[PDB]
């Protein structure tokens, strides 16, 4: 069907005008991506050093980077070799090229989730509604293998199997990993991944509002000084008759 | 060629002004600003507003007409 | 001694154009807008220069360079979104400047008006190629659609489009030459703005009453200096609340995907300030008809000084033409709304009626109304 | 406001985050065994590190300063003589020296045959100058910070 | 009435600058050269614009884009070699323009001379970063050497060089920002040339006799119009024979290899128009002293109007200072030769004596010679 | 680039088709070999310069696309280098993998003498002496 279903507005902790992101939720959503979403989706523009000072310390992010193996080279014989990862390494590819993703995902290409709440209408609301909106198809419509019904996906036939259920991973802080909690955490993490400057942007905006609230009446007062020399000027016509 | 000194010929006109340090920058700002703004908006509201009012009506009608254009016609699938 | 301000040959021009320039005492805040445009131009140039130290005009690396600017350059996201929202602020100030010129009869300064419409064409071309530059999905498909409809000219159109492309389609050569042209045109815009200021300064500015303001003129400094400073501060407030709080309310989300030639978007738009012209371009079911409709929809401002049939310059004392002017602003907003809508019912008939009404109000209704208004004052 | 704007644009003209990430090396640590040199990558250049013995230290210190092609002793090349750290680029045509080769028991270039000793000095070959030593820093002995 | 050439506000500027401008009748072919510079500047801009249509400022593809221009673009080799040999022609015309100004006493037009010195600094910086742009071996190593001499400045030099580099050495960020700055500086050069012409037309131009030429002045059109067109055509003859017959007699072969940070060249030189400054800097056995020697060499070229101690303006009737001037030009030729030689015997002592004689001739010998001439002519 | 200079269209197409080049990816993302085409560039002998250094005893054979324009003397230098291999004089000790060439800077080149008499057979029946082959390849390098 060509009819579309808009996702609703959720009360996010960063929804407000000066409201920053909850960094524990970004840490939990990074764990959700690492354990679930990294098998199919890529994060080509995010590195491990971006996690320092946001969700993890330097040594925690160093351990996270060294858990994986990165292709590197050329060696002195001219051959490629695996090495442990470091902080300057970006997040590992699931597939070496998109045609391998097409072959491994029944013809569908799992998109790079680095701008996925910036490239979709709804933002993180759309991601939450897509992850928590898998349901049985209604009567009249039928779907084949490799397809799953999702009313928030355009066309209502998504090639992605439902990846999140109750207790799909174990959190580091002991939070109960329900489907809604895991989806909210990964939506917060994807919002941070699309907008890493978000808290700094809102702090800059707060300083800008304070500075403009200081400076606009003062510049208005200077203008009205230099113009109130003219705005009380009185004229008189005195013809000699 | 066109500067102060040779702009216009003015006779018998007296201007009075005072120093900006002598007078207030906001002389009765609200008590005369509110009726002046009300006078200006009542002299211009009938010329300005009704085009934007009918833009609002056309916008709402077009959006709702598109929404019922995407609506399923119940007359179909009635014969069988 | 010697007055250095009025004698030094570099300070003499600065004095005559900004300090001792006789300006009308009663010009409203609308006369700020052109100065804002100049400031916006400088802002764009400055931000553009700081985008040019990290941007690469290669189709493999353009999106990667833009993401590197947003993510790794210190405050690079700030400069990029300042550049984008400053282009939007440029078009806001440009539209209000043109509306001031239309309302107050400032088009009788014919040379200034013609240099203006040349500047408007140059700014639109610069913004189009700049929007092509990040090489997103939306940039590639907007460039493809605009050049494909430019191919409608008979007997030279396909050759001209393949010459502009440098190939069979929109490719690496198109992006690199668009980077070069988008770099070089704002300096030509600055030179044309200098010519614009000279052609205005031969005769002074217009006032909202439309009368000869020679009896009441004040120096530009300090009155319009501090007024322009206040307008600059307010425009900076709106620009920074557009950048720091709602950085994507005016852009399209689909530009954050990489350019896929295989995948077409479900709905193709230019950015909002082109949108009304796009509506006019699709109000005629003929390719040449739509192209000439767009060209005359921009060039009707150049045709405007020959349509003035009234004995009064401004619209301050002309209520019927005021009503027609606000109806013109109304259906310009309507065409802007239609241009972002897909081509089904009732958007097609609304856009056709809006384009017909736009051309009939500018061409027919305003001179007839001016004749009627002259008849009411026992002048005709 | 003008201070913050000018400072932000100047800081934008400065080094980016990826360049600052690539400038500092991961921990070299004390993985170097006795006698063996190992090579890492740093700024697009090879980097040799080697453990050094006291007999080799005195053998390199026996060679004077002003009598060589370039005046440089062994004592000012390294701060602690236990380790030697150098950039592993041959300075003739930009090749890579071979670890533990040559007549002096140091490095040898297979491109045109420049003999290097344990200190990186040129003694036999067409190399116009030595192998340069980076400016490193000594933390506690489990970590050495070069870069 | 219909004298539009002197009533139209745009056309009267071109009239007053090029048609009815009173010029001295007796100016030689040397006075052509500055006009050639403007034309050569335009040529550079035009060629650069087409070179900007296919060049990518990425370190992995800058050399590849240059080879693609020279091989696959239709007449792209012609555009590239016209750009390089036009840079060489621009510096030839700059040297002859500066030599005319030194010989004929034209430095007494002090504002024109100082705007010229700023123009010369801007053109040298533009040509340096443009030579860095093709990303060969010599481009990378010359940029590294010149930035290290900039790092010789105490207590602020190292941080300034890592700020200009955008990192630890010459790299991706340096090349991209050098492309941005190399694009933007010639338009500032054009604006400074407009200021140059403004000051000169304020004061009038000089003649080879150094006398007041108000008694015998001719219109610029058509005399100097056809004379500068003849000069432009001669300059295009020399430029096109340099492009089409000897394209590599001024360039360096090692720039045809890709940039290798591992391999250093055996001898590193800049181009020929920087060789005299390289020899001046290299002669002093210190870093900060050599950088100050280069800066103060161009600064004593700027300081030249304060050293004129003669009651005559030009050198036409001053044979001793003529001999000193030709010794100075000869010394500049020697310094240009030494700058392309490596540091062995006797090039160090020849360059040291050459730089010492250069500063002694400019700072000491010429005013003493002018005083001796004033004694010999019985002036005082 | 050889069409209209040295070979016809079908001759250059046969020259391209007689070598096998790299193509990919296919529908399942696997690299595969294909016959060469006219738009294909000349094939690299090694995938990376470190493999070239390993195969050529440390030394890297340079890319000869601008080797006339990147060397002083031009094709005179190439002709003197290819025909100038001689025995070293007394007092010069030469290591393994290095060959004496007085026209090379440093007089110790890592390239074995690559051309001799009947080193190949020409298509037009020209006798393949060392000087003729060196002159032909120097002319080809000047064109390249
Ligand atoms: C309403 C309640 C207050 C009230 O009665 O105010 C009366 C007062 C009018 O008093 P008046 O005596 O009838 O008129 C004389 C003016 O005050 C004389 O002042 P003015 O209005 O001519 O001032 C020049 C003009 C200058 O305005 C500009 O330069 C605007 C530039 C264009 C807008 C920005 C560009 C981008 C636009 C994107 C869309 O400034 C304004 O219009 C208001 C500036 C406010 C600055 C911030 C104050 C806090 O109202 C205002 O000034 C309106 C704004 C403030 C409220
Ligand atoms: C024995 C030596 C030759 C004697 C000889 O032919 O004497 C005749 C004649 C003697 O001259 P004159 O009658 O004593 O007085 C000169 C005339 O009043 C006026 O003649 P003029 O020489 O002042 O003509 C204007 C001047 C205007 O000069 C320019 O337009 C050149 C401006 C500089 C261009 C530099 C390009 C870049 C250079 C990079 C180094 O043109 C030249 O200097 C040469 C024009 C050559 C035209 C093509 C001839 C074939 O020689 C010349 O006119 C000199 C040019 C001969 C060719
Ligand atoms: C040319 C015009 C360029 C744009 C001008 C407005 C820029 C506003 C802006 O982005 O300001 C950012 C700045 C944030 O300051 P911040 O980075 O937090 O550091 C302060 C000291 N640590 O914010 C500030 O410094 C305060 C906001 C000033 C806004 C302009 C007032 C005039
Ligand atoms: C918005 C509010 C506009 C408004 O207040 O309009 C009324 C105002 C009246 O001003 P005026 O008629 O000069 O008389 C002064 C009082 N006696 O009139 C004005 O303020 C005149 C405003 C003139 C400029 C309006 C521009 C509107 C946007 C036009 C965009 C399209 C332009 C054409 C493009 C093609
Ligand atoms: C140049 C070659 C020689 C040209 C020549 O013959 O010059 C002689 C000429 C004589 O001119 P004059 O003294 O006026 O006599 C006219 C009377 N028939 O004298 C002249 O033409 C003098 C003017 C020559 C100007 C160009 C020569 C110098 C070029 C290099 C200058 C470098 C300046 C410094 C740059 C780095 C800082
Ligand atoms: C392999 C089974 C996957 C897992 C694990 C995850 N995703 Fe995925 N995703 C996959 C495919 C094959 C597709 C494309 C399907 C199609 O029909 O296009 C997707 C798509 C998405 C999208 C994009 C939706 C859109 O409108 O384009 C999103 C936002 C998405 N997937 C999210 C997502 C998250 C957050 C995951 C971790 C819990 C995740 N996916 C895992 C394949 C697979
Ligand atoms: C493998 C044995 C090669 C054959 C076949 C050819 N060349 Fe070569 N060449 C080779 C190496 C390993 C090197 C570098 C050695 C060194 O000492 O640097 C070279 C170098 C060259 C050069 C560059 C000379 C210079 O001054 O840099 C040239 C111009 C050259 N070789 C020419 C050349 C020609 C024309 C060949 C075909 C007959 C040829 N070489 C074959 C290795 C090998
Ligand atoms: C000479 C000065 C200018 C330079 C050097 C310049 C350079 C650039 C560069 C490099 C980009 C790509 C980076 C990006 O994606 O934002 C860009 C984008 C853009 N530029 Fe400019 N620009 C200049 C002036 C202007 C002007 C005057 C306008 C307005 C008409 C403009 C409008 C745009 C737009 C709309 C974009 C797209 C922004 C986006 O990605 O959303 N530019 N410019
Ligand atoms: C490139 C963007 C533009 C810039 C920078 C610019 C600049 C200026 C400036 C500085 C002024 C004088 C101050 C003022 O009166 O507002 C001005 C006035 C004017 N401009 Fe522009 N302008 C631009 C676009 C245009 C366009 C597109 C037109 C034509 C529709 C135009 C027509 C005029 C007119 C008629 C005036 C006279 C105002 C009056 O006296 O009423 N300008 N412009
Ligand atoms: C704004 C106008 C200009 C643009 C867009 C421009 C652009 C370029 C570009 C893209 C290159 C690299 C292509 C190449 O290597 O040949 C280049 C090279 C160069 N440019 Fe410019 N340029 C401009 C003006 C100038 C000027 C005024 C000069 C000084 C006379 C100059 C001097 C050079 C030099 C010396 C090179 C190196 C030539 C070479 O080694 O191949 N350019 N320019
Ligand atoms: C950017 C390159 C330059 C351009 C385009 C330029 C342009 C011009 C032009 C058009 C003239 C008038 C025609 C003439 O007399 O030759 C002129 C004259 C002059 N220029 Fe320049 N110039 C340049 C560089 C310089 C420099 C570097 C200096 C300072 C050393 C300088 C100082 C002068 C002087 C003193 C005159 C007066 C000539 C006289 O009356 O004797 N110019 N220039
Ligand atoms: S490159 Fe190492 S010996 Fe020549």
């Amino acid at each position: 069907s060509d009819l579309e279903l808009h996702p609703p507005s959720y009360p996010w902790s960063h929804r407000g005008l000066l409201s920053s992101l909850d960094h524990t939720s970004i840490r939990r959503g990074f764990q959700v991506y690492k354990q679930v979403c990294s098998s199919c989706h890529s994060m080509d523009y995010v590195a491990y050093r971006h996690l320092v000072g946001v969700c993890y310390t330097e040594e925690e992010a160093k351990a996270l980077a060294e858990e994986v193996e990165v292709q590197d080279g050329p060696n002195d014989d001219g051959e490629m070799f695996m090495r442990p990862g470091k902080l300057s390494d970006y997040f590992p590819k699931p597939y070496p090229n998109p045609e391998a993703a097409r072959a491994a995902n029944n013809g569908a290409l799992p998109p790079d989730l680095s701008y996925i709440v910036r490239a979709r209408h709804g933002g993180e609301d759309y991601v939450f509604s897509l992850l928590t909106g898998y349901c049985e198809p209604p009567t009249g419509v039928s779907l084949r293998e490799g397809l799953y019904f999702n009313p928030y996906f355009p066309g209502q036939a998504i090639g992605m199997a439902p990846p999140i259920y109750t207790e799909v991973l174990e959190y580091d802080d002991g939070t109960p990993a329900t489907m809604s909690q895991v989806a909210k955490d990964v939506a917060t993490f994807l919002r941070w991944a699309s907008e890493p400057e978000h808290d700094h942007r809102k702090r800059m905006g707060l300083k800008m509002l304070l500075m403009m609230g200081l400076l606009l009446p003062l510049t208005y007062a200077m203008k009205r000084h230099k113009w109130s020399v003219l705005k009380s000027r009185k004229l008189a016509y005195r013809p000699p008759k | 060629g066109r500067e102060f000194g040779n702009l216009a010929r003015i006779r018998h006109v007296i201007s009075y002004s005072l120093s900006p340090f002598e007078q207030r920058a906001f002389p009765s700002y609200f008590s005369k600003g509110i009726p002046n703004v009300l006078r200006r908006t009542r002299e211009r509201i009938l010329r300005v507003a009704p085009p934007f009012v009918v833009v609002y009506l056309i916008y709402t009608w077009g959006n709702q007409e598109f929404e019922q254009s995407k609506r399923k016609n119940p007359a179909m699938y009635e014969n069988d | 001694m010697t007055n250095m301000r009025k004698t030094h040959p570099l300070f003499k021009i600065i004095n005559h154009s900004f300090i001792d320039l006789p300006a009308p005492s009663n010009i409203s805040s609308w006369w700020n807008f052109g100065s804002l445009l100049g400031v916006c131009l400088m802002v764009q140039i400055i931000t553009g220069l700081f985008l040019a130290m990290h941007y690469t005009s290669d189709t493999m690396t353009a999106f990667s360079s833009v993401t590197h600017i947003c993510r790794d350059v210190n405050y690079g996201w700030l400069i990029r979104y300042m550049h984008a929202n400053g282009a939007s602020m440029f078009f806001i100030c440009l539209f209000l400047h043109v509306g001031r010129g239309l309302y107050y009869g400032s088009y009788t300064f014919m040379e200034t008006w013609n240099i203006g419409v040349l500047l408007l064409f140059a700014v639109m071309a610069t913004a189009f190629m700049g929007y092509v530059l990040p090489w997103g999905q939306m940039s590639f498909w907007g460039a493809t659609v605009i050049t494909n409809l430019l191919s409608a000219i008979p007997y030279i159109g396909t050759t001209l489009v393949e010459w502009i492309w440098g190939g069979f389609s929109v490719d690496k050569a198109t992006l690199t030459r668009f980077f070069a042209f988008h770099f070089i045109l704002p300096f030509i815009i600055a030179a044309l703005a200098i010519v614009h200021l000279l052609f205005l300064h031969e005769t002074g500015s217009n006032n909202p009453t439309g009368l000869n303001s020679d009896a009441d003129k004040i120096p530009f400094h300090p009155y319009y200096t501090i007024k322009d400073i206040l307008g600059i501060l307010i425009m900076f407030l709106i620009l920074m609340t557009l950048v720091l709080f709602f950085p994507d309310m005016l852009g399209d989300p689909d530009n954050y995907m990489p350019a896929n030639p295989l995948n077409t978007p479900p709905h193709i738009k230019p950015e909002w300030y082109f949108l009304f012209a796009y509506a006019i371009l699709r109000s005629i079911p003929n390719k040449l008809g739509g192209v000439l409709a767009l060209i005359l929809s921009i060039l009707i401002l150049a045709l405007m000084p020959f349509l003035h049939t009234s004995k009064q310059r401004s619209l301050m004392f002309r209520p019927i033409t005021q009503i027609l002017y606000w109806i013109l602003v109304a259906n310009l907003l309507i065409l802007t709304w239609i241009g972002g809508q897909p081509v089904e019912h009732p958007f097609i008939i609304i856009g056709q009626l809006a384009s017909i009404s736009y051309f009939s109000i500018i061409l027919i209704l305003m001179p007839i109304s001016g004749i009627i208004e002259d008849k009411m004052l026992k002048l005709y | 406001a003008a201070k913050n704007v000018v400072s932000q644009f100047v800081s934008s003209m400065s080094a980016s985050a990826d360049v600052l990430a690539m400038s500092k090396i991961e921990i070299k640590l004390s993985d170097i065994p006795e006698g063996k040199n190992m090579a890492f990558k740093w700024r697009g250049k090879p980097l040799f590190v080697r453990h050094r013995t006291k007999k080799e230290i005195d053998q390199e210190a026996a060679v004077e300063v002003s009598q060589l092609r370039d005046p440089q002793h062994d004592l000012d090349r390294v701060k602690k003589p236990e380790w030697v750290i150098l950039i592993g680029v041959c300075t003739h045509l930009g090749c890579v020296p071979i670890a533990n080769a040559g007549d002096f028991g140091g490095y040898y270039c297979p491109c045109h045959g420049s003999h290097y000793d344990a200190s990186g000095r040129i003694r036999k070959g067409p190399a116009p100058l030595n192998l340069e030593v980076p400016a490193y820093e000594f933390t506690s002995d489990d970590v050495v910070v070069v870069g």
